[PDB]
């Protein structure tokens, strides 16, 4: 997360942190249920073996609120191409399911046209992770949140280089420094509606990091709702 | 729904043009049919406090 603030105690429960085998971040994600967690496809090729860990906060000490949990099953979607980023979205079944307490919670998910009518067309949502704070720069060791405003659709298909489907969605400031960036992929995008957050996003790409110009790419979530369910079920 | 939501905490649905309220999992509807009670610890969408 490229400026933004550091996410207190107890404000981003439903970041989950995909670590590989060095125990290394490399991705987030969402906690959906006690044994759910939504991310990106696209973090799925980016490492051998992972397991997820919810609670944390700070990668360096150990608060003792953490938890790692395997994953018995990778639900990826099978339409994601890294040729065009779309349909970026997996879902993971955990071996063990996960314990809710201080720091780890799950995000709701949303009806479909509730969350098209009352949640998307809010001004801003909130992206969160652990991702580097600057595009050059390196993986954040503390949890950071970003309040970033809904984009105009034909606002950023302009600007995109890209084609951007109707899958994505674009999220954050034309100018202003403050962006989601490597890192913070797979991870969620919520959206606050009467003091309850609603997961409306999942952190998928964009050109650089918090460039002029440019906006963060997230997949539209409400766009696979059914796919979501099914793939909870099974 | 059109109008804050009905007065519903989360769902709103206009069925017989009239508003009907309902809740996330994990969430009872209210006797006034437009709040959503956590059924226990730790419901769906709520920053933590312990
Ligand atoms: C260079 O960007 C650097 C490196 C990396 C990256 O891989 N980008 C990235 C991915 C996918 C596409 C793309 C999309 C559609 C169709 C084809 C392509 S293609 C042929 O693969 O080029 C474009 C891209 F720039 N990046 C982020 O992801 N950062 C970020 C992530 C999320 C958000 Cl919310 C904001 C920022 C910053
Ligand atoms: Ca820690
Ligand atoms: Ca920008």
């Amino acid at each position: 997360i490229v400026g933004g603030q550091e996410c207190k105690d107890g404000e981003c429960p439903w970041q989950a942190l995909l670590i590989n085998e060095e125990n290394e971040g490399f991705c987030g994600g969402t906690i959906l249920s006690e044994f759910y967690i939504l991310t990106a496809a696209h973090c799925l090729y980016q490492a051998k073996r992972f397991k997820v860990r919810v609670g944390d906060r700070n990668t360096e000490q150990e608060e003792g609120g953490e938890a790692v949990h395997e994953v018995e099953v990778v639900i990826k979607h099978n339409r994601f191409t890294k040729e065009t980023y779309d349909f970026d979205i997996a879902v993971l079944r955990l071996k063990t399911p996960i314990t809710f307490r201080m720091n780890v919670a799950p995000a709701c998910l949303p009806e479909r046209d509730w969350a098209e009518s009352t949640l998307m067309t809010q001004k801003t949502g909130i992206v969160s992770g652990f991702g580097r704070t600057h595009e050059k720069g390196r993986q954040s060791t503390r949890l950071k949140m970003l309040e970033v405003p809904y984009v105009d659709r034909n606002s950023c298909k302009l600007s995109s280089s890209f084609i951007i489907t109707q899958n994505m969605f674009c999220a954050g400031y034309d100018t202003k420094q403050e962006d989601a960036c490597q890192g913070d992929s797979g991870g969620p995008h919520v959206t606050r509606f009467k003091d309850t957050y609603f997961v409306t996003g999942i952190v998928s790409w964009g050109e650089g990091c918090a460039r002029k110009g440019k906006y963060g790419i997230y997949t539209k979530v409400t766009a696979f709702l059914k796919w979501i369910d099914r793939s909870m079920k099974t | 729904c059109s109008l804050d939501n009905g007065d519903c905490d989360q769902f709103c649905h206009e069925e017989q043009n009239s508003v009907v309220c309902s809740c996330a999992r994990g969430y009872t509807l209210a006797d006034n049919g437009k709040a959503c009670i956590p059924t226990g610890p730790y419901p769906c969408g709520k920053q933590t406090l312990e």
